[PDB]
RNA sequence: AACCUGGUUGAUCCUGCCAGUUACAUAUGCUUGUCUUAAAUAUUAACCCAUGCAUGUGCCAGUUCAGUAUUGAACAGCGAAACUGCGAAUGGCUCAUUAAAACAGUUAUAGUUUAUUUGAUAAUUAAAGAUUACAUGGAUAACCGAGCUAAUUGUUGGGCUAAUACAUGCUUAAAAUUCCGUGUCCUGCGACCGGAACGUAUUUAUUAGAUAUUAGACCAAUCGCAGCAAUGUGAUUGAGAUGAAUCAAAGUAACUGAUCGGAUCGAGGUUUACCUCGAUAAAUCAUCUAAGUUUCUGCCCUAUCAGCUCUCGAUGGUAGUGUAUUGGACUACCAUGGCAGUCACGGGUAACGGAGAAUUAGGGUUCGAUUCCGGAGAAGGAGCCUGAGAAACGGCUACUACAACUACGGUUCGGCAG
RNA sequence: AUAGCGUAUAUUAAAGUUGUUGCAGUUAAAAAGCUCGUAGUUGAACUUCUGUUCAGGUUCAUUUCGAUUCGUCGUGUGAAACUGGACAUACGUUUGCGUAAACAUUUUACUGUGAAAAAAUUAGAGUGUUCCAGGCAGGUUUUAGCCCGAAUACAUUAGCAUGGAAUAAUGGAAUAGGACUAAGUCCAUUUUAUUGGUUCUUGGAUUUGGUAAU
C-alpha cells in the first residue's frame, strides 16, 4: 500500500468503502482489473498489485484500439513511460538498395511490469494520453543486450 | 475553361533534320502514294510505330 | 482567442514548429470559473449564481460563479442528500485554491451532518449528533417497527472518525463533479482510508 | 392528349410552334429592380414591383389555358 | 473546410453511374438518406440516365412534383431527385407498375432487375446492430436503416432477413456461416454471387471470407461486404443475368463474338 | 531510331569541352486560306482599384382587413409589403505562407461534434404556485400619422392589428420496486394491512449487468419450491453486443428543472359529425452527411547549420481546468527528461502536396501556379457576433497601410487572390 | 520544312560529359604524407544429402500412329522439370466434418498470391466522330419495339491477409531442472444456484527420482 502525492489514488469504477471492507483496517482489498481482448494476457500484478494507474490497460478505462507494436527498450528514464525503438530498411528505387533508418516511439508502461533497460516490448495503440505517448506496455519479453542499448539493431 | 477532350499527337519529327538516304525514301514515297507533305509520311510512320509497339510488348 | 491547438508549442525534438493557418474557432478553449462558497460570505446577496453557455452543437453547459449547497453521498449506507457545504478544507492542485475557497473536482470540503444525522436516527433510531443517550428507541417491545431498528443496529459499527466528526455536525467530503461544467457541487463522504489520509494532510499541514 | 403536351413541353418551345410568345429582356430589368428594391422598404418596394417587366407564371398559365380552350380535336 | 459540402461534380460522380464525362461539370449530389453516397443511386439517375423516362432535368422535376405520385421505394412514396435509392431496394413506378431491384453487376455498374409482383412484395435485409432498446426490447438494425423491433431471438448479427413490405414483418432470415449464398456489395469483387467457403478472423480489425461460384473460382473479401442470399445453393433473388458469376474476358469475347 | 557530326596538329591517335542536332515550355519576328476542337494577367506586384454584376428564397400545408376580383358575412382565386422560417459556412478565385509541416496511402475515435435525410421510440406533463382545454396571455412589423440630418440599405417619436414570433399551461393505465406506520400477525427487517415516492432527462454515488463453447463430488448451513413435514428436492434456460469496456439494458439513493412529453397547418370527402390522405414543429437512439482530432510510412538543396529543446512546457508523472472530445492544450506540485552522423537543430526553395505532365532501349532526367482531391488565404495583423457548421471576410470591431462621399460634424452594403 | 517557319531563354534526349544498371583517378582533372580506429558498409565452410514407388498434369522428341484438314485433336512409347501422394531413423501432434481450428513450429528481410484501392489520365477491348483528334456511344423498319456497350490491365512505397524449402540476419540446452516423464510443495483458478472447509480440475512457480546417445 503506497500513497504518496498530495491527492488520495485509488481506481475509479471501484468502492474501497462497502460495509464489509470498512471492517478490514487495511488498504483497499478489492481490486479492478480487465481484459484487453486482442487474446493478452493480463499478468499476475496487475491482480495482485496495489498500484493505481490510471492508464494502465488492465487496471483502468484504457481501451487499446488498432495498431499493435513490437520494439525495443532504449530508455526507461522517465515517470511510468518507456521509448521503444523500431529499426526498418527502407528502399531506394534508384540505386536498388536498402538504408537504415530507425524510429523512436514513447511508451507508457503500467508499474505491472519489470522493464530493463534494452528489453523488447509489445505496445498496444491507446488514446493521447500525454504529448508524446500515443501508445500502452502489453507485454515485456527479458532479454541481455551487449553494450549500449542504441548500438544494438535487430530488424527483428 | 474547363475542357475534358483529350490531346493527340499525330506524327513524330527525325533525330536528323537532313540525311539523303532517308529524305530520298521519303520523296519517293510521297511520288508513288501521291502524297503532299512530309508530315503525311510522318504519320504513317507513327501508326506503323503504334502497331510494332503493341506486337513487342505482347511478345514479352 | 484562448486556444487549444498543439501548433504553438515545440515538437518533441526541439524544433520550432510551423504555422499556415489561423487560429479557428473551433480550437477555442473559454475562461476560467473559478467557482466560489457563497455560505460564509457576508457581504454577499447572491449566494447561488449560474451561467448557462452557448456551445458547439447548440449545448448548453453550466457556469457555476457562486455555489452554496451541493448534493453528497454516503458510499456505505448508500444514502444521498443535498446539504450546504461549509468550508474547502485542502486542495490537492494548488494550495491559493483553498484560500480563494474554489469548487472543483476532488477538491475537499466539508458538509452540514444534519440530512445524514436524521437520515441515521431514524432508520437505526440513533442519534449519531450525541454523545451520550445515543438511542432513540420506541416505547414498545416486540413492535415489528422497533424490532427492525434493533435488527438494523446489530450489525454496524462506524469508524470512530465519521462518529466525531458528525458529533461535530461537520464532516469531512470530497467533491466529485465539474461546477465550471455541470453547475454542482456533488460529492462524496470520505470513509477509511481516504479519511485517514486527508485527515492526516490536513493535520501535518496543521501540525 | 395536347393537354398534357401543353403541360409538359417548355416555353420557349411553345413559341416555336407560335403558341406562347416572346421573351421580353429580363435581366437588365431585373438587377435595376433589384438595385432599387434594395434600398429601399415596403411600400415604394411594391411600388417597384407594379412596373417590374416579367411575363408573369399567371399569365403563362393563362395563355397556355385560353389556348386550351381554342382548341379543335382532329 | 467550414462545414459541409452541397456539391458533387461530374468527374467524382461514381464510375457506378456511367455518367458521361463531357455531360456536364456537376452531376447529382445524393441526399442524405438510407443508403451512404457511394452506395447511392439516385433518383434523378435512375429516371433520366436508366429508364430514360426523363430526357433532362426538368423532366424528372415533372415526374417528382406530380400530383400523381409516381415512383415508390420499398413501398414508400419518394419526391426527392436525389434520394438514395440504394442496394437491394425495391424501385416501382405506378403508372406503368414495373417494379425493380437495385443492383451490382459484376462489373460494379448500377442494374434495375425486372421483378415479377411475387418477387416485388420481398426485400432482402441484413442486420448491422443487435441490441437490447429502451424499456428491455430487443431490437436490430439494417442496412438500409431500419430498425426492427422484437426480433426472433435467434438472428445473428451481420444476417439476412427477407422481409414482407406488405406486412412489414420479417418472414425468415439466414446468418453468415458456411455453405450460405452471398451476392458481395463491395469491393474488386462488387458482383459476383457465391458459396460462402468459411471465414478468418483477425480479431484485431478486418476478418476475411472467402467464396465460390457456380464455375469454382474462389474469391475473398471483408466480412463488411458479404450479403448473404438464402440458405443452401439457392438463393432469395432473381440475379441480373451473369447469374453472379464473373466472366474472364476471354470467356466474354468467346461466348459474345464465338471464338 | 539503343544511331551522332563540326572545332586543338605540319599531319596522328587520345582526354575534354564548345558548337550542331532533338523534344518541350513561355516570349517573339515574319507569314497566314477552309473545317473540327481550344489554353488563356500563374511567373513581375497575395500590388492598387472607378463602375456593373457575382445570394437569395413562397407551396394547398406559419402570419394578409395591401392590392386585384361586386369574394362561402370570419378569410377562402390571384397576390405585394412585412413579420416568421431557411440559406447566405456550398460554389467561384488565388498559391503568399508551408519541408514531418501540408499532402498521400493506411489506421483509430472504446476520445468527439453534426442543421437538413432515412428508420424507430414515446401511458406519467417535476415540486411550490398556477390550472380554460371546445384551446391561455401580453406585445410588435407592414400600414396610418408626425420628424430629424448636406449626406447613406440612418432611423426617432405617435396610433393600429396577426401569427409555427414572444410568453403560459390543462390532459386518470395496471403491476412491480424502494421507504415509511411505534398498524396486524409473526420471527425471514417475512407475510397481510395502511401511507408515500416512482416518465424521460440533468449531476453524483452505490448494487448488479447475467454466460450454457461448458468439466465434477464429500461435509455444514443450503435460500427457495412442492410441501408443515418430518421428507425431501434438485439446481440444467432465462438476459443481448465486443477482440476488449466502467457497453447496452437495469436496481437504490437523492439532485437540477436550464431536456422533451403538439394551444400549429392543408386537402378530399360519403351530407356535416364523422371518415380517409397529408404539411410542419420538436426530444432520444440509430442512420445518412461532413468535420475535429489521430496510427504507421514516405519529401527538394544546404555542415561557409553540430549539437538541439527546458525562466516558465521542453519529455514524462499527478490532481485539477478547459474544450465537442483526447492531450503540457492550460495551471499547481513533482521528476530530469525528449531529439540528434540512421543529419537533430538551423538556413535556402524564382516550394503549396498529391492525381498527374514532357522526354523516355532499359535505369533515368526534368516538371507539375492551373479541370479532380486535400491544405491555405481574401490588403497586413488580431478579435468577435450568429449559427448545426465560421475565426467567415461578397459578416462586424480595432489597429497599421490604403478606397469613396462631406455643407467639415460627419458617413460608407469600402476591400477585383468572384 | 511547309499554313506555317525563323529567333531568344529554361528544360529533355544527345550524356557511359553524374556512371545503381554505367564513367573516370601512373602521365589528359583527379588515390588523402602515414598508421590506429568508432559510426557506416562488408563478411569462410558444415545440418533431410538421397533413393525407391504412385498419380496428375506441363513440356519434348519422334522409324508409333491415327482421324480428319488447310492444322488442331486423339493416341503411342519413352524422356525432362515439375506438382503432389506414398515407404524409407525422413515437412509435426490431438481433436470435429478435401477444409477448420486449437496446440507446437525462434523471429524477420526476401519472394508468390489475395484483400483494401478515385475519377480524369495512361496502356487497352468494342465501336467508321465522313477519316481523325476523339466521343461513349451505337445497331436494326420484327416500331406503342428489338439487339448490344460504356470492358480489362496498370494502380509503385508503407499498412493488411495468406503460401514458402533457397539466400541473408537473428535465435535456442554451457553458472544448464535444458527436454521428456513420474512423484511431491506452493500461487492462482472457470465450472459445479450460493457462501465456507476438503477437493477437483486446469494454468504458473518450485523440490526430487527416472528416461534419453543427455
Ligand atoms: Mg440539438
Ligand atoms: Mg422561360
Ligand atoms: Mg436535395
Ligand atoms: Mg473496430
Ligand atoms: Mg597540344
Ligand atoms: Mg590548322
Ligand atoms: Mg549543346
Ligand atoms: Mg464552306
Ligand atoms: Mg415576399
Ligand atoms: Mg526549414
Ligand atoms: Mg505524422
Ligand atoms: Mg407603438
Ligand atoms: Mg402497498
Ligand atoms: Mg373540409
Ligand atoms: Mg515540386
Ligand atoms: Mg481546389
Ligand atoms: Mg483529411
Ligand atoms: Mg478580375
Ligand atoms: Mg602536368
Ligand atoms: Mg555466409
Ligand atoms: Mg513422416
Amino acid at each position: 500500500d503506497t500513497q504518496i502525492q498530495r491527492a488520495y489514488q485509488k481506481q475509479d469504477g471501484v468502492f474501497l468503502n462497502s460495509k464489509k471492507l470498512l471492517a478490514k483496517k487495511t488498504s483497499a482489498g478489492v481490486r479492478y482489473y480487465k481484459n484487453i481482448g486482442l487474446g493478452f494476457k493480463t499478468p499476475k500484478e496487475a491482480i495482485e498489485g496495489t498500484y493505481v494507474d490510471k492508464k494502465c490497460p488492465f487496471t483502468s478505462n484504457l481501451s487499446i484500439r488498432g495498431k499493435i507494436i513490437k520494439g525495443l527498450v532504449i530508455s526507461t528514464k522517465m515517470n511510468r513511460t518507456v521509448i521503444i525503438r523500431r529499426d526498418y530498411l527502407h528502399y531506394v528505387r534508384k540505386y536498388n538498395r536498402y538504408e537504415k533508418r530507425h524510429r523512436n516511439i514513447p511508451v507508457h508502461i503500467s508499474p505491472c511490469f519489470s522493464v530493463k533497460e534494452g528489453d523488447i516490448l509489445v505496445a498496444g495503440q491507446c488514446r493521447p494520453i500525454s504529448k508524446t505517448v500515443r501508445f500502452n506496455a502489453l507485454q515485456v519479453v527479458p532479454n541481455e543486450i551487449i553494450g549500449s542499448v542504441r548500438k544494438q539493431f535487430l530488424l527483428f | 475553361g474547363k475542357t475534358y477532350i483529350n490531346t493527340s499527337k499525330t506524327y513524330s519529327t527525325p533525330r536528323r533534320p537532313y540525311e539523303k538516304e532517308r529524305l530520298d525514301n521519303e520523296m519517293k514515297l510521297i511520288g508513288t502514294f501521291g502524297l503532299k507533305n512530309k508530315r503525311e509520311v510522318w504519320r504513317v510512320q507513327m501508326i506503323l510505330a503504334k502497331f510494332r509497339k503493341a506486337a513487342r510488348e505482347l511478345l514479352t | 482567442g484562448i486556444s487549444r491547438d498543439s501548433k504553438h508549442k515545440r515538437r518533441a525534438t526541439g524544433g520550432r514548429m510551423p504555422v499556415h493557418r489561423k487560429k479557428r474557432a473551433f480550437e477555442k478553449g473559454r475562461p476560467i470559473s473559478m467557482t466560489k462558497l457563497t455560505t460564509q460570505s457576508t457581504t454577499i446577496t447572491e449566494k447561488r449564481r449560474i451561467r448557462p453557455v452557448r456551445v458547439r452543437g447548440g449545448h448548453l453547459k453550466f457556469r457555476a460563479l457562486r455555489l452554496c449547497e451541493g448534493n453528497f453521498s454516503w458510499g456505505s449506507e448508500n444514502i444521498t442528500r443535498k446539504t450546504k457545504i461549509l468550508d474547502v478544507k485542502y486542495n490537492a492542485t494548488n494550495n491559493e485554491l483553498v484560500r480563494t475557497k474554489t469548487l472543483v473536482k476532488n477538491s475537499i470540503v466539508e458538509i452540514d451532518s444534519t440530512p445524514f444525522r436524521e437520515w441515521y436516527k431514524l432508520h437505526y433510531g440513533i442519534d449519531l449528533g450525541l454523545k451520550k443517550d445515543r438511542t432513540v428507541l420506541g416505547n414498545k417491545e416486540k413492535s415489528r417497527h422497533v424490532q427492525k431498528r434493533v435488527k438494523r443496529t446489530k450489525a454496524q459499527a462506524l469508524e470512530k472518525n465519521i462518529e466525531e466528526q458528525f458529533v461535530s455536525q461537520r464532516i469531512l467530503a470530497c467533491i466529485t463533479s465539474r461546477p465550471g461544467q455541470s453547475g454542482r457541487a456533488d460529492g462524496y463522504i470520505l470513509e477509511g482510508k481516504e479519511l485517514e489520509f486527508y485527515i492526516r494532510k490536513l493535520q501535518s499541514k496543521k501540525k | 392528349n395536347q393537354q398534357y403536351l401543353l403541360k409538359y413541353e417548355p416555353n420557349y418551345r411553345l413559341r416555336k410552334v407560335k403558341i406562347l410568345g416572346e421573351k421580353p429582356n429580363t435581366r437588365r430589368s431585373f438587377k435595376e429592380l433589384k438595385r432599387k428594391i434594395k434600398r429601399t422598404s415596403g411600400k415604394a418596394i411594391t411600388k417597384l414591383l407594379s412596373e417590374k417587366k416579367g411575363d408573369t407564371w399567371a399569365s403563362v398559365q393563362s395563355k397556355k389555358s385560353d389556348h386550351l380552350k381554342n382548341f379543335v380535336a382532329k | 473546410a467550414r462545414g459541409p459540402k452541397k456539391h458533387l461534380k461530374r468527374i467524382n460522380a461514381p464510375k457506378s453511374w456511367m455518367l458521361n464525362k463531357l455531360g456536364g461539370i456537376w452531376a447529382t449530389r445524393p441526399s442524405q438518406g438510407p443508403h451512404k453516397l457511394r452506395e447511392s443511386l439516385p433518383l434523378s439517375v435512375l429516371l433520366k440516365e436508366r429508364l430514360n423516362y426523363a430526357l433532362n432535368g426538368r423532366d424528372v422535376t415533372l415526374i417528382l412534383n406530380d400530383k400523381e405520385q409516381n415512383v415508390f421505394v420499398d413501398g414508400k412514396v419518394r419526391r426527392d431527385k436525389g434520394y438514395p435509392t440504394g442496394l437491394m431496394d425495391v424501385v416501382r413506378i405506378e403508372k406503368t407498375d414495373q417494379s425493380f431491384r437495385i443492383l451490382y453487376d459484376t462489373k460494379g455498374r448500377f442494374v434495375l432487375k425486372s421483378l415479377s409482383k411475387e418477387e416485388a412484395k420481398y426485400k432482402l435485409l441484413k442486420v448491422t446492430a443487435k441490441a437490447i432498446g429502451p424499456n428491455q426490447i430487443p431490437y436490430i438494425v439494417t442496412h438500409d436503416s431500419r430498425t426492427i423491433r422484437f426480433p426472433n431471438p435467434e438472428i445473428k448479427i451481420g444476417d439476412t432477413l427477407k422481409y414482407d413490405l406488405v406486412n412489414n414483418k420479417i418472414e425468415n432470415f439466414a446468418h453468415l456461416e458456411s455453405g450460405n449464398v452471398c451476392y458481395i456489395q463491395q469491393g474488386n469483387n462488387i458482383g459476383r454471387v457465391g458459396i460462402i467457403q468459411h471465414i478468418e478472423k483477425h480479431q484485431g480489425s478486418f476478418d476475411i471470407c472467402h467464396v465460390k461460384d457456380a464455375k469454382g473460382n474462389a474469391f475473398a473479401t471483408r466480412l463488411g461486404n458479404i450479403f448473404v442470399l438464402g440458405q443452401g445453393k439457392k438463393s432469395w433473388i432473381e440475379l441480373p443475368s451473369g447469374d453472379g458469376v464473373r466472366e474472364t474476358i476471354l470467356e466474354e469475347r468467346k461466348r459474345k463474338f464465338s471464338y
